[PDB]
RNA sequence: CGUUUUCAUUAAUCAAGAACGAAAGUUAGGGGAUCGAAGAUGAUCAGAUACCGUCGUAGUCUUAACCAUAAACUAUGCCGACUAGGGAUCGGGUGGUGUUUUUUUAAUGACCCACUCGGCACCUUACGAGAAAUCAAAGUCUUUGGGUUCUGGGGGGAGUAU
């Protein structure tokens, strides 16, 4: 795939798993 | 070395000077060319036929050094010089190319253009290109017949002339075939005025 | 061109060159003694001025100073010493 | 590779050159790079000339003209104008025509 | 090249550019050799008797061999003009 | 019968020139193999490599095959010869004759004590050929030949007894480095060594001597 | 489409080349000429070689066609590359600028002089 | 100079720059990070004495379609599950 | 900036005698210029040279005579131990028999093979063949 | 650039550190014509969460403050020296019993010719380099050393996890 768009996808995976573990902090 | 009478004599003077062999190329100037002269305003660069004079000695002591006659190809491509060439092969034994050089004729045997010359003199170093080209590989001197703006690479021995031409092209193949055939020749003595008429070689008609 | 004289170079090529890219650096300016008519005393203004070189006795212009070389102020007389 | 010397166009010394648009298609394309041609044109054709001096007072007149400076993309330039693909070293030459 | 006793090995001493003393090797086929014939009284010039230079490849491939071989051939006496030092 | 044209072969013909030291020594090109057949002729040849080569073409492909052949005696002379033709032996016929067209001479010296007949190179050298480098170094007696078998070969066949060798890029690729050595045993006599300073009077010609033996008919 | 090929063309070259006289300019004179001089297996052959040979006749005959000389043409051309009109300095003197005068004066003799003065 | 100092006095740049750039190195890193003793299941040694769990049948991937025949072996120095290949025409009958 | 005058000077000397030609007006002109040309002299690798004086630096005219084939510097002064000579000429001669590597000791600028006779060493600045 | 002014090594390159940094984005006012992520619609299409059409929010603009990334490209660190032929051009200067502007000769400006530094570049070669494309630097390198800074070491995993 197009590489900023798995830079994309990848901002998301981040902005999601920053989320998870900010629920058990 | 010159005896007492290889001298820029007044009646040459005025053959060079009427012919218009000096008037050089205009403020085009290759750096390899210190035979100009004072370059005369709007534009033309004087050559210095002094200089012209002693290169044209100079050259036909290198043709007449030559063991045999025929090995020594003439070439021209430019009409101004063809009929130069071909009365140049004349006189002296000289080979003439006048017109498409046909690449291969010096390199590569078997063709049936195949000279194997010791001296290639060439009117115009731009426009003979591809025999100068070609004769750098196989070893052999060229002699040039140049104006001031005309590239220098692979030629020795240059004649600084006008290949603007129409006068002084057949004029100075004129002057190399008369001063060659002065040189280990049947001919005269000091004055000696040549009964072959100079403008023989010219460009003919159109 | 690959042999020549590199010591002795001659005047018309060494006339043409930068002042500092010649054989030896030297200065291509010059001074002058100028005389106004009005007054009687010579003063040496440089070449190159840059300044507003008034006469001695009579403080009006010798030169006014431009982007190279000065320029004297058309009733002068000028003498390169 | 590079595809050319001068890479797009015409940019040595800058660093930005303000954009245009193409005529065409509206994409903004820089103004060295574009493609620029001076359209200069009658505002007759040469078949309406004679009819229209006919019915002409003040005999001719002018032969009033048109001018515009046509910047195209290098897609909707190649797709009509000047195009065809040039090779190597024909790619190098500049003249016109 | 010698040996220990005297002999030269090292077949063929080679030949060296008369315009910048470089070695003209056997796969140089840009250089050459001009023969000048040597003239004496009143013309007439002494067939089989030259006086010879060698230019390697790479003066004839810089364009420097017109102002080699003019100064080459003024001073042997050939030219009393053409090629000036102070350039 | 021969029947020679390119007036070298003639004057090698007729028997006017009888070493290579007098086409070596004047730079003359040698454009006929019978030349070298007749002033070299106990020269022997190596087939170093036969590869196929392929071109695509609109149905199938085009294999044809490229042979590289070392010639060279034993006494200061290699030539390699490279050449594809469709069949191998035609291949190595006429990679035998490109090699022998490309003869060299080798200046080879000693690794610095002047004893009898020499050994080794004169000079370090190198030959760059695509991205091979080969450098070829002095060496003291008896240090063999240390180098690959393919450079190992080439410089048997040239005479050489004892140098060093050291290789830089792609060395797999046969030709390059074949040629790359080439190159480094071509260059010894190019070197101004300090012994060949003193200055020679330019010899003429043999195509003068006998101009008349030239200029066939 | 009645081009012909190099047979026919550098057959009928060949043929003048070296027949010129005998090679009139009519086709029924050329076809028995083909049929005599030279050995063609064919009718149809003979037919194309005469009949461009006719042809270069009829080209021939209006001036020059490159590439064909037979003995005439270079017979003339050598005739006429001997030209009388010479040259003079016989128009009165030699016309020179003022830096040629200069350039006579520094190396040469006393040659007649006539200085100019262009300009840019 | 081209990417290097030179000088007399310039060896801890070259020290230190040597130093950091080995760290690149495949091996060098693997020597130096102690994958030897933490990874790579046996202890960094050579052999290693296990005992089998289950035998195998592992599917040659891509070409040479076959069945290579394996063991799950289970080390004893450290308890780690390992597949090992058995070497012959026939020798799993000799595995049990 | 201008950081060694040597390398500057044995650079000019390179390109002029690579491109054929008879003669270089080097720039700088040191001391140490003028003792490594007097080497290169006194071994035939150049001809005559003439210090031409501004009131500055200096510049230096070097004849050429085609003999030399490269002329260069070791650019750190590397601190030569009498040992360690063998070393820098197997290393950067071409061969045992020509070619010197030039080197200032306390007793001179001198070639190896007077290093060797005078039996002193110190730091190399150079090599010429 | 000019300079026969001054000081006299004060310099070169740079971990750490600092200033500036397109667009988008963020915070708070102002502004909000145009275009216009989102969104809503009309077709197309097998479907069309797209291309094409219409409308339009944030944005586009500005003030105060953030952000610190771009194919931030010449994908070419910076300083210095040398090596090649050409003609254009921009800025400065020098020369011309040169053109133009008449007032009557001038004077300036513009131009022309020649030279000169300093730029943005270009053209032809290749001595040279290169794996080649190509390169007056990507040359002056196995004949390897002018000074210095940063970076890389098979492809992924991955600019991911911590």
């Amino acid at each position: 795939m197009r590489a900023k768009w798995r830079k994309k996808r990848t901002r998301r995976l981040k902005r999601k798993r920053r989320k998870v573990r900010a629920r058990s902090k | 070395s010159l005896p007492a009478t290889f001298d820029l004599t007044p009646e040459d003077a005025q053959l060079l000077l009427a012919a218009n062999t000096h008037l050089g190329a205009r403020n085009v100037q290759v750096h390899q060319e210190p035979y100009v002269f004072n370059a005369r305003p709007d534009g033309v660069h004087v050559i210095n036929v002094g200089k012209t004079w002693e290169k044209l000695v100079l050259a036909a002591r290198i043709i007449a050094a030559i063991p045999n006659p025929e090995d020594v190809v003439a070439i021209s491509s430019r009409t101004f010089g063809q009929r130069a060439v071909l009365k140049f092969a004349a006189h002296t034994g000289a080979t003439p190319i006048a017109g498409r050089f046909t690449p291969g004729s010096f390199t590569n045997y078997i063709t049936r253009s195949f000279k194997e010359p010791r001296l290639v003199i060439v009117t115009d170093p731009r426009s003979d290109a591809q025999a100068i080209k070609e004769a750098s590989y196989v070893n052999i001197p060229v002699i040039a017949l140049t104006d001031l703006d005309s590239p220098s690479e692979f030629v020795d021995v240059a004649i600084p002339c006008n290949n603007r031409g129409k006068h002084s092209i057949g004029l100075i193949w004129y002057l190399l075939a008369r001063e060659v055939l002065r040189l280990r020749g049947a001919l005269v003595d000091r004055t000696q005025p040549w009964s072959i008429m100079p403008d023989l070689y010219f460009y003919r008609d159109p | 061109v690959l042999v020549q004289d590199l010591l002795h170079p001659t005047a018309a090529s060494e006339a043409r060159k930068h002042k500092l890219k010649t054989l030896v650096q030297g200065p291509r300016s010059y001074f002058l003694d100028v005389k106004c008519p009005g007054c009687l005393n010579i003063t040496t203004v440089f070449s190159h001025a840059q300044t507003a070189v008034t006469c001695e006795s009579c403080s009006t212009i010798l030169c006014t100073p431009t982007g190279g070389k000065a320029k004297l102020s058309e009733g002068t007389s000028f003498r390169r010493k | 590779p590079k595809k050319r010397a001068s890479n797009g166009r015409n940019k040595k010394g800058r660093g930005h050159v303000k954009p245009v648009r193409c005529v065409n298609c509206s994409k903004s394309i820089p103004k060295d790079k574009a493609i620029k041609r001076m359209a200069i044109r009658n505002i007759v054709e040469a078949a309406a000339v004679r009819d229209l001096s006919e019915a002409s007072v003040y005999p001719e007149y002018a032969l009033p003209k048109t001018y515009n400076k046509l910047h195209y993309c290098v897609s909707c330039a190649i797709h009509a104008r000047i195009v065809r693909v040039r090779s190597r070293e024909d790619r190098k030459n500049r003249a016109p025509p | 090249m010698e040996n220990d006793k005297g002999q030269l090995v090292e077949l063929y001493v080679p030949r060296k550019c008369s315009a910048t003393n470089r070695i003209i090797k056997a796969d140089d086929h840009a250089s050459v050799q001009i023969n000048v014939a040597k003239v004496d009284e009143e013309g007439r010039a002494i067939p089989g008797e030259y006086v010879t230079y060698a230019l390697s490849g790479y003066v004839r491939s810089r364009g420097e061999s017109d102002d080699s071989l003019n100064r080459l051939a003024q001073n042997d006496g050939l030219l009393k003009n053409v090629w000036s030092y102070s350039r | 019968g021969w029947v020679p044209v390119t007036k070298l072969g003639r004057l090698v013909k007729a028997g006017k020139i009888t070493t290579i030291e007098e086409i070596f020594l004047h730079s003359l090109p040698v454009k006929e193999f019978q030349i070298i057949d007749t002033l070299l002729p106990g020269l022997q040849d190596e087939v170093m490599n036969i590869k196929p080569v392929q071109k695509q073409t609109r149905a199938g492909q085009r294999t044809r095959f490229k042979a590289v052949v070392v010639v060279g005696d034993s006494n200061g002379h290699v030539g390699l010869g490279i050449k594809t033709a469709k069949e191998v032996a035609g291949a190595i016929r006429a990679g035998i004759i490109i090699a022998k067209l490309s003869v060299i001479p080798i200046r080879r010296g000693y690794w610095g004590t002047n004893l009898g007949q020499p050994h080794s190179l004169a000079t370090k050298t190198t030959g760059k050929c695509g991205s091979v480098t080969v450098r070829l170094i002095p060496a003291p007696r008896g240090s063999g030949i240390v180098a690959s078998p393919a450079v190992k070969k080439l410089l048997q066949l040239a005479g050489v007894e004892d140098v060093y060798t050291q290789s830089n890029g792609k060395t797999r690729t046969l030709e390059n480095t074949l040629k790359a050595a080439f190159v480094a045993i071509g260059n010894t006599y190019g070197f101004l060594t300090p012994n060949l300073w003193a200055e020679q009077p330019l010899p003429v010609s043999p195509l003068d001597i006998y101009s008349d033996e030239a200029s066939a008919q | 489409g009645r081009v012909r090929t190099k047979t026919v063309k550098r057959a009928s070259k060949a043929l003048i080349e070296r027949y010129y006289p005998k090679l009139t300019l009519d086709f029924q004179t050329n076809k028995r000429l083909c049929d005599e001089i030279a050995t063609i297996q064919s009718k149809r052959l003979r037919n194309k070689i005469a009949g461009y040979t006719t042809h270069l006749m009829k080209r021939i005959q209006k001036g020059p066609v490159r590439g064909i000389s037979f003995k005439l043409q270079e017979e003339e051309r050598e005739r006429k590359d001997q030209y009388v009109p010479e040259v003079s300095r016989s128009n009165g003197v030699l016309n020179v600028d003022n830096q040629t005068s200069d350039l006579v004066k520094s190396l040469g003799l006393k040659l007649p002089l006539s200085v100019i003065n262009v300009s840019a | 100079g081209k990417g290097k100092p030179r000088g007399l006095n310039s060896a801890r740049k070259l020290r230190v720059h040597r130093r950091n750039n080995r760290w690149a190195e495949n091996n060098y890193k693997k020597r130096l990070l102690g994958t030897a003793f933490k990874s790579s299941p046996f202890g960094g040694s050579s052999h290693a004495k296990g005992i089998v769990l289950e035998k195998l049948g592992i599917e040659s991937k891509q070409p040479n379609s076959a069945i290579r025949k394996c063991v799950r072996v289970q080390l004893i120095k450290n308890g780690k599950k390992v597949t090992a290949f058995v070497p012959n025409d026939g020798c799993l009958n000799f595995v049990d | 900036t201008r950081s060694s005058v040597l390398a500057d000077a044995l650079n000019a000397i390179n390109n002029a005698e690579k491109t054929g030609k008879r003669q270089v007006l080097i720039r700088p002109s040191s001391k140490v210029i003028i003792k490594f040309l007097q080497v290169m002299q006194k071994h035939g690798y150049i001809g005559e040279f003439e210090y031409i004086d501004d009131h500055r630096s200096g510049k230096i005219v070097v004849q050429l005579n085609g003999r030399l084939n490269k002329c260069g510097v070791i650019s750190p002064r590397f601190n030569v131990k009498i040992g360690d000579i063998e070393k820098w000429t197997a290393n950067l001669l071409p061969a045992r028999q020509f070619g010197y590597v030039i080197l200032t000791t306390s007793a001179g600028i001198m070639d190896h093979e007077e290093a060797r006779r005078k039996h002193v060493s110190g730091k190399i600045l150079g090599f010429v063949y």
